[PDB]
């Protein structure tokens, strides 16, 4: 006998003011009850499950499942009661390693330790929680009954407590063999390194002669895996990696079920897949909550459907880190709020790309949607590589730098450099900062009745120009604006504006380039046609001239 | 330090569960580096999973050095942490603080590590070393004694402190000392010329009766810290653009002060005139803007600060490196007003600026009236929190929101 070290149980406690499970056990046939006792026998002698007595108030109920082609039955202890009554744990196994991230490892081994899993113990004081019992044949004698004395499969703080005793016994070995890489999944252990083969093997000795010191029998798999690994979702080369093959179907009636199907497969696809939207394919998402109704297709999301059919004709591989080379990011901008990127070291060969959305608001511009998606491929790259990526955009230097000086908010972007990529984003107009001299001042003005909606809009200039429209089914809020675009309609390239709406210089200091209002859109189009426009606001209702005579020509 | 001090959170409040946000790599080799040797001397050790806790960490590099410094976000275990009146009912802030000369600010917070803290409370300073590309599990640590940046921290160790204060209490009787979380504000009425002895008198004296961080102290100077009271415009041609941002000014200032009137300064705009004409002034407005002109050479009358309200900061770029900025408990009632200009080591970085702003603000705020404000930063959310642990030199750190409307306000404090 060798001797095998201990490994440490974690204490584990109910949540407070909670007591464990009570639940009946089910009545069970009678050839299930034959198979259960069979298997409970062989995990009593292995040490895995211990006989208690009629002491232990609480019970798990267990039952008994069968396969297929298999001819073997199987137990299923349901601890749903148990978990909802065991306390939270912190669970290392949230997030999943990106393949554009992972370096090049020829050497690779995958061992097996699911008869490991069931070698770490369970906490004693919580042992009794664990309780089982099978149904007697016929229901003439005592239940037997068993406790777990190791991590139960279906338990909540299993998977939590199997990986933190894995880690905490691969710490030394992962400390003093820098040139080998150990990534912990599941009952699994993917070992790599760039050592030749002969050296690798001898190191995977060496970690089984690691393991074996608390008597964990880790064999290699069974049945070993070719070349492409099926890890996640992906398609693992030894030089480039790519996605399992992920194929639209073709469909005339699509419902709810593939609502969640495009959706799941474009933007699983736009890490690797250059190019891909999906907005117009999402705008179906609005409200629709049941998983059986049809949407009929749109012409702008068939010809968006259309355009990611034929990037997924030919397959698209990615390739691996070198922390050697730089981190190059460049983005490109789609339309109507659509941006992609591209993520490379070197030219023509990208490690991973991806696409950005645009936070849906009342208005926006070009500048504000190409920060956000600096700033989520920042973010992006330092969980992925550990650093902020150098940034390749489509917009001046020049545009930039009256951007960020003249924006009323603070705002940054990392280093970056221009590429000539069109579309280029471009600032579509800027506002004066002081008055023009020689041109026609308008002091526009609107009102509307609340209960009939009938409103006014219009200006007066200090040339005598003057407008008053009456308009049918509008706001205060919409006759101001209305008031903006007669003024920016009937004036030359060179004017001034005088407002008393707050509301609308609110819209126009946010500098927006397009809105879903079709009036704030108007002006716009109409600030874009002007060479200078300057904006200036007065309050209202205070004997300013000029603004309360086309105020009371609104107000009726 | 033997025994501890019993340390409870609030009725009915769970620790808490904050997500770590993802870190550079040298930001993580240098708390690995940091942790490691905190470990060696007792101060953290590894936990199991056991502990579902968790509360971010990132590093930074203090003001003038060349040393990664561990900084931990204990924003939300200090809302947990029950208030700490188990000594004192509670210290009004003393308010000689802020009329004194010169203001010297250390960083007393690495003698905390000498005080282990209650085993019954470890488990929620809980906190992640993250890894890169989720190669590894995150290494989970929890702090065995007073961390630094702890509500708790200066409180538990504020039996010891006085004892270690008092030697030079009786030396000097005229000298105001005041701790706030990891820092000690130590300001004279005396010069600079033996302000630097008297704070090095301060140093070693606090290492010989127990510091990578203690060398250094951070000067101030509030007794020349200007205001901003509202200003009118003295012209001798007034053009109709500016008589409308004047009205516009005083409608605005009439909501603080009362008497404000703007009737004979509309009455000089009457009829539709260019912007760019320049109206002459009436002796009949000229009057009223002396006489609003004098309304504003005084304080808002009503103006007071209640310890029970929180105070709120917004903050206005005005452009080319100046930010204005306002402190007040009540809409239009500004305890205090001030202005920044020249941000060093940040010509093309508003972020950068507006991160230093935002710590130059709450050092102000401590000063006054010992706690901090909550920011309106006007930034978008999803900028600020990926950059401004990049400029953070601070051991706190304040609440802060987000404003993404343009405030018509700026005009006006410009
Ligand atoms: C710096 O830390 C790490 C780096 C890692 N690098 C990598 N890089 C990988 C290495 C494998 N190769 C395919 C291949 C390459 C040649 C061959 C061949 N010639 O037989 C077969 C497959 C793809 C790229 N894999 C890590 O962990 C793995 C992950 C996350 C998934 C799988 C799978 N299934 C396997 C492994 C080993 C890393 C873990 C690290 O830390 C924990
Ligand atoms: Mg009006």
């Amino acid at each position: 006998m060798v001797p095998i070290s201990p490994i440490e149980t974690v204490p584990v406690k109910l949540k407070p003011g909670m007591d464990g499970p009570k639940v009946k056990q089910w009545p069970l046939t009678e050839e299930k009850i034959k198979a259960l006792v069979e298997i409970c026998t062989e995990m009593e002698k292995e040490g895995k499950i211990s006989k208690i007595g009629p002491e232990n108030p609480y019970n798990t109920p267990v039952f008994a499942i069968k396969k297929k082609d298999s001819t073997k039955w199987r137990k299923l202890v349901d601890f749903r009661e148990l978990n909802k009554r065991t306390q939270d744990f912190w669970e290392v196994q949230l997030g999943i390693p990106h393949p554009a991230g992972l370096p090049k490892n020829k050497s690779v081994t995958i061992l097996d330790v699911g008869d490991a899993y069931f070698s770490v113990p369970l906490d004693e004081d919580f042992r009794k929680y664990t309780a089982f019992t099978i149904p007697s044949i016929n229901n003439e004698t005592p239940g037997i009954r068993y406790q777990y004395n190791v991590l139960p499969q279906g338990w909540k703080g299993s998977p939590a407590i199997f990986q933190s005793s894995m880690t905490k016994i691969l710490e030394p070995f992962a400390a003093q063999n820098p040139d080998i890489v150990i990534y912990q999944y599941m009952d699994d252990l993917y070992v790599g390194s760039d050592l030749e083969i002969g050296q690798h093997r001898t190191k995977i000795e060496e970690l089984r002669q690691h393991l074996l010191r608390w008597g964990l029998t880790t064999p290699d798999k069974k049945h070993q895996k070719e070349p492409p690994f099926l890890w996640m979702g992906y398609e693992l080369h030894p030089d480039k990696w790519t996605v399992q093959p992920i194929v639209l179907p073709e469909k005339d009636s699509w419902t709810v079920n593939d609502i969640q199907k495009l959706v799941g497969k474009l933007n699983w696809a736009s890490q690797i897949y250059p190019g891909i939207k999906v907005r117009q394919l999402s705008k179906l998402l609005r409200g629709t909550k049941a998983l059986t109704e049809v949407i009929p297709l749109t012409e702008e999301a068939e010809l968006e459907l259309a355009e990611n059919r034929e990037i997924l004709k030919e397959p698209v591989h990615g390739v691996y880190y070198d922390p050697s080379k730089d981190l190059i990011a460049e983005i490109q901008k789609q339309g109507q709020g659509q941006w992609t990127y591209q993520i490379y070291q070197e030219p023509f060969k990208n490690l991973k790309t991806g696409k950005y959305a645009r936070m849906r608001g009342a208005h926006t511009n070009d500048v504000k949607q190409l920060t956000e998606a600096v700033q989520k491929i920042t973010t992006e790259s330092i969980v992925i590589w550990g650093k902020t990526p150098k940034f390749k955009l489509p917009i001046q230097k020049e545009t930039w730098e009256t951007w960020w000086t003249e924006y009323w908010q603070a705002t940054w972007i990392p280093e970056w450099e221009f590429v000539n990529t069109p579309p280029l984003v471009k600032l579509w107009y800027q506002l004066e900062k002081e008055p023009i001299v020689g041109a026609e001042t308008f002091y526009v003005d609107g009102a509307a009745n609340r209960e009939t909606k009938l409103g006014k809009a219009g200006y007066v200039t200090n040339k005598g120009r003057q407008k008053v429209v009456p308009l049918t089914n509008t706001t205060n809020q919409k006759t101001e604006l209305q008031a903006i675009y007669l003024a920016l309609q009937d004036s030359g390239l060179e004017v001034n504006i005088v407002t008393d709406s707050q509301y609308a210089l609110g819209i126009i200091q946010a500098q927006p380039d397009k809105s879903e209002s079709e009036l704030v859109n108007q002006i716009i189009e109409q600030l874009i046609k002007k060479e200078k426009v300057y904006l200036a606001w007065v309050p209202a209702h205070k004997g300013i001239g000029g603004n309360e005579q086309v105020d009371k020509l609104v107000s009726a | 330090p033997i025994e501890t001090v019993p340390v409870k959170l609030k009725p009915g409040m769970d620790g808490p569960k904050v997500k770590q946000w993802p870190l550079t790599e040298e930001k993580i080799k240098a708390l690995v580096e940091i942790c490691t040797e905190m470990e060696k001397e007792g101060k953290i050790s590894k936990i199991g999973p056991e502990n579902p806790y968790n509360t971010p960490v990132f590093a930074i590099k203090k003001k003038d050095s060349t040393k990664w410094r561990k900084l931990v976000d204990f924003r939300e275990l200090n809302k947990r942490t029950q208030d700490f009146w188990e000594v004192q009912l509670g210290i009004p802030h003393p308010a000689g603080l802020k009329k004194k000369k010169s203001v010297t600010v250390l960083d007393v917070g690495d003698a905390y590590f000498s005080v282990p803290l209650d085993e019954d409370f470890r488990k929620y300073t809980a906190f992640t070393i993250p890894s890169i590309n989720n190669e590894t599990p995150g290494i989970r640590y929890q702090y065995n004694v007073l961390p630094q940046g702890w509500k708790g921290s200066p409180a538990i160790f504020q039996s010891s402190m006085t004892k270690i204060l008092e030697p030079f209490k009786k030396q000097n009787p005229d000298i105001v000392i005041y701790q706030y979380m990891d820092d000690l504000y130590v300001g004279s009425d005396l010069e600079i010329g033996q302000h630097r002895t008297k704070i090095e008198e301060l140093r070693q004296h606090l290492l010989r009766w127990g510091p990578p961080f203690l060398w250094m102290g951070y000067e101030l100077h509030p007794d020349k810290w200007t205001v901003q009271p509202i200003v009118l415009p003295e012209k001798d041609s007034w053009t109709v653009n500016d008589i409308q941002k004047l009205v516009g000014k005083l409608n605005w200032a009439s909501q603080i002060y009362p008497g404000i009137k703007v009737r004979q300064l509309s009455k000089l705009l009457r009829g539709t005139k260019a912007l760019t004409e320049v109206i002459p002034l009436t002796e009949e407005a000229e009057l009223e803007l002396a006489e609003n002109r004098e309304i504003l050479k005084e304080p808002v009358h009503g103006v007071y600060y209640d310890p029970s309200k929180d105070l709120i900061a917004e903050i206005q770029k005005q452009g080319q490196g100046q930010w204005t900025y306002q402190i007040y408990q009540e809409p239009f009632k500004n305890l205090k007003t001030g202005k920044y200009a020249r941000m060093r080591g940040a010509h093309t970085n508003d972020v950068k600026q507006l991160t230093e702003a935002v710590q130059k603000i709450t050092t102000e705020s401590i000063v006054i009236w010992g706690k901090t404000p909550k920011f309106k930063l006007p930034i978008q959310k999803e900028t600020w929190e990926t950059w401004w642990t990049e400029y953070w030199q601070a051991t706190w750190i304040p609440e802060w929101e987000f404003v993404n409307t343009p405030p018509l306000v700026k005009l006006w404090y410009q």
